[PDB]
């Protein structure tokens, strides 16, 4: 089947841009649900002071489609563990404001970055947050398999890409994730949104995401390669990923512009549901099992009960 | 939430009671003479996503006299819905107010408040205290609607909802919590041991130098059935304007109108009534600084401990 | 006048060509729709008017930057992923799409013209750096040397395989398309304040002025002792820098504390305003008087400043 | 209680700290050749039982200067104090105020505040609240007594206090809620792991457009042996007036002063520390409408949890 959704940052018209997705295949839409360059001030006049609507009206959608087809997106200016002050207390004012509207429109889920090691101030804002009121929503955080610093290409002469292999170093996005959930008390509603990388980590950091709550998987556009007939497809170590993420009945999202210009931007999403179709069969305990997948039972003790 | 909002704008039966109670207001205030030379201050005060706002809009054009709205609303989720309404089809005017209607220094006084900030049990979702804080922006021939709301109790016997509220023992809480709270529940397996009779009543505007919003009721129910008390049936009544009501209470139950199911407050312990034997209730409207919160027991045919002491199960935050 | 009815409140930036005409940019960053315009105004003073305008066009996304590409060409850095060129008609009563290339996997914060007027640089928040070829309507280069969102790209004045770049990965990068690894990080010292604005200096070939998330406007020689020289302009962030069209130039810094600020040759002020009730996003000096100096902010205000020189 | 004021007078080197500030202030608001010509208006916000109004009057005559004080009090146990002291001893001199600090509505403007609203990490009795809402009566030129006070923080293991915070786990609470509330102790079987450093600071006049009394701040502690992390003791110090300080810090203690013992901030797990290891922490004061409280985490070598988020377990109320 394959649950899949479609990450964009810019949404003109909220009607079209769904209808455009649904027609492209995609069963969600992740978006901002304030613009992602409308900067807002909390403290200093006069700019504390700017009129108009903050955002677009809930009443654009039907509250059923708020609650099934958006995931919602934190702006990327809000910097709670920034180090300044003035930009830490606007960042936290703003967190707040962004994650109570996406409350008020029921979203289903809400999309926040883990983007360098120190997330504190992030965990801390989240789990007031979680603390104050209900309990439905998720929170996926958006880490990456290899951090943006050890992705970038070797082009900066007084400052080279370190050739030397650091074994614990090329695992620092999960202690990324790892600090945060420590901090958030390991809250049932924060979850793994994991983003795929051009250049696969070694096999030991891709297995260290073994056991971790993975609710998504996030595909760049960039890291597919054109086939003979000029389709977007992925590397073989790639689809072995996939393969392993399907294991975990994770949501797939499409991230990034089209690439592959001559075709239909569904062909990426077609691809991913071809690796869906094509995938090995439930044996007969994988039959069975279906449906017993993490659950907990009390060991059965037929001496002192009769069964 | 946007969709809490959705469903009490699903209540049409509602709003048409408003905007006649607005128009009939407007008609006894602007005489057919002035029609079209006098302009009326009308302040929503908790406009929520707007439909009292559209409510009073078609009552001044029913009416056929002038009007300028002011749109008071707290919660800044719904002041968005607002502001976006304003710029596409309200206009100048009306004036969004992203404000608590208590904290709001008004430009203008006004001739008329409008309102709905009622519980099931009247009073519950502190509609006294909201509007008392806004009552120095009305004119001293100011009018509110609603100018007055009356909350009703009648005893229950209800062995299933006895178990119900039994079943809401949590950990990390007093193990009786869950009887010294009201639940709002649609009352379906039970038995009314007695006619409803008013508890607490509230007027607006509250003219008079020392106001207080504490009550204390006593409450005299003639049984006339052998039966057990598991609680009581809690309701209102509403005069908006004049012969225009809404009421939750079951004799006079306003016909179509969901957007309110009765309150239910439990007792710890059942209590065994015979036939010819009067219950008697007492119940209390009690409030700080920052709470408010109510208090009850039975004293008649025999003793309850006095729910919910110092509001340490259940409070409303001011 | 053959344009939208109305133009966008969030004024995004302001840019005179040789004659004297003012170019508009301007994004709807609320509401309904969020899309953006492009506006030219032979009279000046008649701007934010929409009835007012010699040109005017509706872009599908909003505008987070623009730059005039000659006498007749606007390029501009959009929402959608995409680097934009519009063309003024022959009368420049019309702005027509040339090319609209979706190259950016996230919104295209900044986009500058190199010293041929030939290629651009443009930069974005999915941390590419591309180098376009105008005429062939291509991307030449895509460089990935940043971690973070590219804040700013600024094309050397004269040397056109040069340009500066600074992110939120607390880099300044210099490059040279001539090296194999064409980028060298200019070390501020020591970490700091992340850099937001930068402006190249018109005479001084290895001069160059940048703006920090705090409100610092630092003055830099690529080969210079080490460290520069500095002043806390702003109480907030720095969001754009712009040199005056004097032999001797002055230094306009404009700030998200609504504030524009004019400086001399050692970063000392001369001229403070605010007239701007929100965000001040950019600043022009009129080419016929250079005493003028055009800015736009959020607040929908087009101010023009008399400077005393 | 009466008892609590009782303790509190019993250190005299709190107030004889307290009177030589008034003196020295006194002296460089009025130079000796105005002596018996200007009278300064002193006000002692939380007046108490009246210790420091007695030591504002015994520094105003050791200082030969004229003063007209006001002993504003909220407790109205403490007012039936203060007014029986008034009229057998102060006289008009005097006026007693029952009313809280931030409500008084004030005759005339002070040239000098006075009080004593500090707790054992300064700040936790809300001493910065209470002197902000205060602040508009106090004249522009006008002198805050405590000026300053900054709260301090260090590591500390204790397999004992563990214990006994351990043995706090109550019925009908979070069973972990101990953990997440500070203590006032007097720390016996204990090591301190790193050096005393500033937690967070507060400035009395508040001479800024947004003040903002919430706090996050990041902690250091350089660790030179092995051991296991339990909490953090917390400490304060205070400068009434100029050189005139009140510390509670161990390195800094005042001689003699027995009026605040630490406080122990615990963590819900130990911690193994390495010796070389940094530990790092990080503290937060927030507030609401009607609450201020402390959040803290531990981040380095290793992660705990954010304890009391959202004040769960431990509030300040406002
Ligand atoms: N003190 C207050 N200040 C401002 N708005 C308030 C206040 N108390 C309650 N409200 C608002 O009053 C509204 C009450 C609603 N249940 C009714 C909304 C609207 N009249 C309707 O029928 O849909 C909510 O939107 C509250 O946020
Ligand atoms: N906002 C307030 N308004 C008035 N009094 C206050 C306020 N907050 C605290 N207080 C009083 O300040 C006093 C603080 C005491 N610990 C000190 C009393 C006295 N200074 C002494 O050293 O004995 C108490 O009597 C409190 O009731």
């Amino acid at each position: 089947r394959v649950s899949s959704g479609r990450d964009l940052n810019c949404v003109p018209e909220i009607a079209d841009t769904l209808g455009a997705v649904a027609k492209q295949g995609f069963d969600f839409l992740c978006m901002p649900v304030f613009h992602p360059r409308f900067k807002r001030e909390f403290i200093q006049e006069p700019a504390k002071n700017r009129p108009g609507p903050q955002t677009r009206s809930d009443l654009l959608l039907s509250g059923r489609d708020w609650n099934t087809l958006i995931v919602g997106k934190l702006s990327p200016w809000i910097r709670p563990d920034s180090k300044v002050e003035k930009i830490r207390r606007n960042s936290e004012a703003a967190m707040l404001q962004e994650l109570n509207f996406g409350a008020y429109l029921g979203l289903p889920a809400f999309l926040l970055p883990l983007n360098q090691e120190d997330n504190t101030n992030l965990a801390r804002v989240l789990t007031n947050h979680i603390h104050t009121g209900h309990h439905s929503s998720m929170f996926w955080m958006r880490v990456p398999l290899v951090a943006p610093e050890d992705l970038r290409d070797d082009i900066i002469e007084n400052a080279p890409t370190t050739h030397t292999e650091e074994y614990s170093g090329e695992e620092k996005t999960w202690m990324w994730w790892h600090n945060f959930r420590t901090l958030c008390d390991y809250s049932k509603r924060i979850a793994v949104a994991l983003e795929i990388g051009a250049d696969l980590p070694s096999n030991h950091v891709i297995d260290r995401w073994l056991g971790e709550p993975i609710k998504a998987a996030i595909l760049p556009t960039s890291i597919f390669l054109t086939n003979k007939k000029g389709f977007p497809v992925l590397s073989k170590m790639h689809q072995r990923l996939i393969f392993r993420l399907l294991k975990l009945e994770v949501q797939f999202i499409i991230t990034g512009t089209n690439h592959h210009s001559e075709k239909e931007f569904c062909s990426y999403l077609q691809y991913l549901e071809y690796l869906s179709q094509n995938r090995p069969p439930p044996n007969a305990y994988e039959l069975f099992a279906k449906g017993y997948e993490d659950y907990l039972q009390s060991p059965l003790q037929p001496l002192m009960d009769n069964l | 939430e946007s969709q809490t909002y959705e469903v009490f704008e699903k209540d049409p039966i509602k709003y048409s009671q408003y905007q006649q109670a607005i128009y009939k207001c407007l008609l006894d205030r602007v005489p057919e003479e002035e029609k079209d030379t006098n302009v009326q201050v009308l302040m929503v005060l908790g406009a929520g996503r707007g439909p009292l706002v559209n409510a009073s809009l078609r009552a001044a054009k029913q009416a056929d006299r002038r009007i300028k709205l002011y749109a008071v609303e707290k919660n800044p989720n719904a002041v968005v819905t607002l502001e976006n309404w304003q710029f596409e089809e309200w206009g100048s005017q009306v004036t969004v107010v992203s404000s608590d209607m208590r904290e709001w220094v008004a430009p203008e006084k006004a001739d008329i408040i409008v309102s709905e900030l009622l519980g099931s049990f009247a009073d519950n979702e502190l509609s006294p205290e909201c509007l008392d804080g806004a009552q120095h922006f009305l004119k001293d021939d100011g009018v509110s609607i609603p100018g007055e709301y009356t909350s009703f109790l009648a005893p229950i016997s209800s062995s299933k909802l006895y178990n119900e509220v039994r079943a809401c023992r949590e950990k990390d809480r007093d193990p009786e919590a869950q009887f010294e709270m009201p639940y709002v529940v649609r009352l379906h397996n039970f038995h009314q041991l007695s006619a409803p009779q008013p508890c607490f009543t509230f007027s607006h505007p509250n003219r008079d130098p020392m106001i207080d919003n504490n009550r204390y009721c006593t409450l005299e129910f003639p049984v006339e059935v052998n039966t057990v008390l598991h609680g009581f049936a809690g309701y209102f009544e509403t005069v908006l304007y004049q012969d225009i009501t809404l009421s939750i209470r079951p004799e006079t139950h306003s016909p179509g109108m969901f957007s309110w199911f009765p309150i239910l407050f439990p007792i710890k312990q059942p209590i065994t009534v015979r036939e010819g034997q009067t219950i008697c209730v007492r119940f209390w409207r009690c409030s700080n600084s920052k709470k408010v919160w109510y208090e009850w027991a039975v004293t008649a045919p025999v003793c309850s401990a006095i729910h919910n002491p110092t509001g340490r199960s259940y409070t409303i935050g001011l | 006048p053959n344009a939208p009815a109305c133009m966008e409140r969030q004024l995004e930036a302001a840019r005179y060509r040789s004659d004297g005409a003012l170019l508009l940019g301007a994004s709807s960053l609320s509401g309904r729709c969020w899309a953006g315009s492009l506006w030219l105004f032979k009279d000046p003073c008649a701007a934010p008017n929409e009835g007012f305008c010699s040109a005017g066009v509706q872009t599908e996304a909003g505008v987070a930057d623009l730059t005039w590409v000659g006498e007749r060409g606007i390029l501009v850095a959009s929402d959608s992923g995409a680097v934009e060129l519009w063309e003024l008609d022959e009368n420049e009563t019309l702005i027509v799409s040339k090319f609209c290339k979706y190259e950016h996997d996230d919104i295209v914060s900044t986009v500058s013209v190199l010293s041929s007027g030939t290629q651009a640089v443009s930069g974005s928040k999915d941390i590419c750096i591309k180098v376009w070829d105008l005429a062939q309507q291509v991307v030449l280069s895509s460089y990935r040397a940043h971690a973070a969102q590219v804040t700013c790209v600024a094309a050397s004045p004269h040397k056109d395989s040069v340009f500066l770049s600074c992110s939120e990965d607390n880099r300044i990068l210099l490059w040279d398309t001539r090296c194999p690894k064409p980028a060298s990080q200019i070390g501020c010292s020591a970490p700091g304040y992340l850099p937001t604005s930068l402006a190249w200096h018109p005479q001084q070939s290895e001069v160059f002025v940048f703006g920090d998330e705090n409100g610092t406007v630092s003055l830099v020689d690529t080969k210079s002792t080490s460290c520069v020289l500095s002043s806390a302009v702003h109480s907030q962030c720095v969001t754009g820098l712009v040199f005056s069209p004097h032999s001797v130039p002055f230094l306009a810094s404009l700030s998200e504390d609504c504030s524009l600020a004019v400086l001399d040759s050692s970063l000392s002020e001369l001229f403070r305003s605010q007239a701007h009730r929100d965000f001040v996003r950019d600043a022009t000096w009129s080419p016929l008087n250079h005493s003028l100096l055009t800015t736009v902010g959020w607040d929908h205000q087009v101010v023009h400043h008399v400077v005393p020189t």
